[PDB]
């Protein structure tokens, strides 16, 4: 599966390594959240990552599923 | 501060050429760096500063360029009245200016208009005779002169003096005088100036006597 | 001498402007280095697992329009000018338990003639600490504080730690705790603002063990 | 408009101070910097230091204890003084107008200069003597004159043809140095139909001594 990641500067799609082969997208306000919005991670997990009470994870197995909020997917 | 070295020292070239001066420094030099242009007894007159901006009134054929440590003049159709001795300079550290590029023009051969003239009556009352020979308006500079008394010659107390090429013609023209005691002029009769030019297979002879 | 460093500052700030980043195209991208000096360890809450360290924030940039020619001003090579004065990065530190960004004290700038600043600013950080799990008969805990530019994003500043690891050689070493580990990395970090453009930080930690 | 000129005397003898001064027009110098300038013989040129606009001053760190610069904003002039003057400092003195960018300074403008030599030698006065051809061939466009400038110190002269009418015809040499004093010639090309008919003079000037006279042709 391919995913994007912010591993990379800028955002890229990546093949998600074997085992990883679910796509995954972190959301969570930092400091300056009410300026910028909130902080958005992308990238790999085998299985769908801890969310925490103040976070925001979604999870998708098809291809560039976990686009930045602000482009289309696919 | 930044020692310059100027390259190259000495430079030939007619007119409508694009000639290319440089400039490289000891150290960096960032940029700030000048041109000035300086006619034989005239002041200096700035071309470009901070490497290629164009002073006001300056014209377009100037221009500079460079980065870091080497920099560069270029005129890219020569005129003659750019004919000078071109000075760059450095302004960040310290204030250091380089040897300097003297500007001469090649030209078509020319013959020297030779005119003598013999020792004037107030030189003559002081125990004193000069005689002097004028070869104006030639090219190269390429010329002997010899003076000869009754027929055999006089190296002894001749001051020679050539000048910087002419700023309207680029010729050279030179004058030397035979400087003698009044005792040693009239001791001979015949004063003879002797001029030797590849304008003349022979050489161009001026002269006089005691008549 | 007093006179030349006088016009010295007087010269430099006539026509200067502390709103523009000191760049000739805007384009450019302004290099700041970034270090973290940690100094002592002057508060420990083990309640809310809370420390307050002191440390200096060096910053170290180039300013095109600060450059000065030592011969015009009695051969002077530097001079200290206030960190009001000049345009700053922002660099900030952040994840503060009370009082979310820290208050940095703005003490004088090292200016030299080529337009090269080092700063130094102390302040008082509180970070939050994780309590580390992994073997603790001795406890071991993890601290950790986020530096980046305010309002910059990483296409006007980018911010390079100068090492891999704070700077412990003015630390005051503690009674009871050691520091056992201590690193700096840097981060592309991205916000939902902005797709195109990254941010960057610059989060040191270090974990403090307990002495037998 | 923007103009300087450079006066001082070309003689001054070692142990003593040199009095310069630069006088200034098109702008004033409350606004413009103005620095001091000058190039040793067989050497390159140096910044000796600097009038500032804001009426302070600045100096080579190598020249500092001998210079001090002035100025009179009224009298548009700039001054220097160097004292304990000797042997190595014999050459060409200009002042020029600084333009800046922020901290930065570079040289913008220029005055034609002084020539400053340094030697015990006393100022001699020149002997001008005319030169005259003997033959008269033909009546053409083209005869030349001159005048003998003999035994003068110290550099430069200024050869003056006519008042200033000759002007493109006017040829004027190197001075030769033979026992310590200088010795130069000047020439003009004219009509030879004039010659005969309007009288035929030259006029020379020297700075160091302050020298001058005319001369006419006896031919
Ligand atoms: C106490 O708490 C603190 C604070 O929470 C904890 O701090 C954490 O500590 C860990 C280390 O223990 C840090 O992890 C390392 O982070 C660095 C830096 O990460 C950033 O930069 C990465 C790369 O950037 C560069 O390359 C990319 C090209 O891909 C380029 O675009 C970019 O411009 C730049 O040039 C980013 O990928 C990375 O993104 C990730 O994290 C983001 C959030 O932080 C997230 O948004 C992203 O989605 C993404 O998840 C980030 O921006 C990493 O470089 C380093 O990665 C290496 O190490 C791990 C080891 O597990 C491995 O997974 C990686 O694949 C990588 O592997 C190399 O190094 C290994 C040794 O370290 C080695 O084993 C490998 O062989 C491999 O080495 C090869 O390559 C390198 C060159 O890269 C070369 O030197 C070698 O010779 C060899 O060729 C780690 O992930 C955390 O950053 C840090 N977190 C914070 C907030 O500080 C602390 O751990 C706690 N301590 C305790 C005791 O509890």
């Amino acid at each position: 599966i391919v995913c994007h990641t912010t591993a990379t500067s800028p955002i890229s799609a990546v093949t998600c390594p074997p085992g990883e082969n679910l796509c995954y997208r972190k959301m969570w306000c930092d400091v300056f959240c009410s300026s910028r919005g909130k902080v958005v991670e992308l990238g790999c997990a085998a299985t769908c990552p801890s969310k925490k009470p103040y976070e925001e994870v979604t999870c998708c197995s098809t291809d560039k599923c976990n686009p930045h909020p602000k482009q289309r997917p696919g | 501060d930044i020692v310059i070295t100027q390259s190259p020292s000495l430079l030939s070239a007619s007119v409508g050429d694009r000639v290319t001066l440089t400039c490289k420094g000891s150290q960096n030099i960032d940029n700030y760096l000048a041109w000035y242009q300086q006619k034989l007894g005239e002041a200096p007159k700035l071309l470009i500063y901070k490497t290629n901006s164009l002073q006001t009134g300056i014209p377009s054929r100037f221009s500079g360029s460079g980065s870091g440590t080497d920099y560069t003049l270029t005129i890219s159709s020569l005129h003659s009245e750019d004919l000078a001795t071109y000075y760059c300079y450095q302004y960040i550290n310290g204030y250091t200016f380089g040897t300097g590029t003297k500007l001469e023009l090649k030209r078509a051969d020319a013959a020297p208009t030779v005119s003598i003239f013999p020792p004037s009556t107030e030189q003559l009352a002081t125990g004193g005779a000069s005689v002097v020979c004028l070869m104006n308006n030639f090219y190269p500079r390429d010329i002997s002169v010899k003076w000869k008394i009754d027929g055999t010659e006089r190296r002894d107390g001749v001051l020679d003096s050539v000048t910087d090429q002419d700023s309207k013609d680029s010729t050279y023209s030179m004058s030397s005088t035979l400087s003698l005691t009044k005792a040693d002029y009239e001791s001979h009769n015949l004063y003879t100036c002797e001029v030797v030019h590849k304008t003349s297979s022979s050489p161009v002879v001026k002269s006089f006597n005691r008549n | 001498k007093s006179e030349h460093e006088t016009r010295l500052e007087a010269k430099l700030f006539e026509d200067y402007s502390s709103v523009v980043r000191p760049v000739e195209d805007h384009r450019e991208i302004v290099q700041v280095t970034v270090g973290l000096q940690l100094i002592q360890l002057i508060n420990v809450d083990e309640v809310n697992q809370i420390v307050t360290t002191n440390v200096r924030l060096k910053q170290q940039w180039v300013d095109y329009n600060l450059k000065w020619n030592p011969d015009d001003y009695g051969g002077v090579k530097k001079i200290h000018i206030p960190s009001e004065k000049i345009w700053r990065p922002d660099v900030v530190l952040y994840n503060n338990a009370d009082g979310d960004f820290a208050i940095v004290k703005f003490t004088k700038v090292l200016l030299d003639y080529t337009g090269h600043i080092t700063w130094t600013p102390p302040a008082i950080f509180k970070s939050y600490c994780e309590i580390i799990v992994t073997h603790f008969p001795f406890d071991e805990q993890n601290c950790s504080m986020k530096l980046g530019t305010r309002t910059y994003d990483g296409s006007a500043v980018a911010i390079n730690p100068e090492s891999d690891q704070p700077d412990l050689s003015n630390f005051m070493e503690s009674g009871e705790w050691v520091i056992k580990e201590a690193r700096g990395w840097k981060h592309w970090v991205f916000y939902s603002c902005c797709p195109t453009t990254p941010y960057l930080d610059i989060t040191y930690h270090f974990v403090m063990q307990r002495l037998p | 408009e923007v103009q300087l000129q450079e006066s001082g005397p070309g003689l001054v003898q070692p142990s003593e101070t040199l009095s310069l001064t630069c006088t200034v027009s098109g702008f004033s110098l409350t606004s413009y910097s103005v620095s001091w300038l000058r190039q040793p013989s067989g050497k390159g040129p140096e910044w000796m230091g600097r009038m500032w606009d804001d009426g302070g001053t600045v100096y080579n760190s190598g020249l500092k204890s001998r210079l001090s610069i002035s100025r009179d904003t009224s009298k548009n002039q700039v001054f220097l003084k160097m004292n304990s003057l000797q042997t190595d400092d014999t050459g060409t003195y200009y002042c020029t107008r600084d333009e800046r960018i922020r901290a930065i300074n570079w040289f913008a403008y220029w005055g034609q200069g002084t020539l400053v030599t340094v030697s015990s030698a006393e100022t001699t006065a020149p002997s001008v003597y005319p030169l005259a051809p003997g033959t008269a061939l033909k009546s053409n466009s083209m005869v030349t004159l001159g005048c003998l400038v003999k035994g003068y110190f110290p550099e430069p002269v200024t050869v003056t043809w006519n008042s200033g009418a000759l002007s493109s015809g006017v040829h004027t040499f190197p001075a030769v140095l033979q026992s310590g004093l200088y010795t130069l010639t000047s020439s003009v090309t004219v009509p030879s139909s004039t010659w005969p008919s309007q009288t035929v003079t030259c006029n020379v000037a020297h700075p160091g001594q302050q020298h001058q006279r005319w001369t006419r042709k006896l031919c």
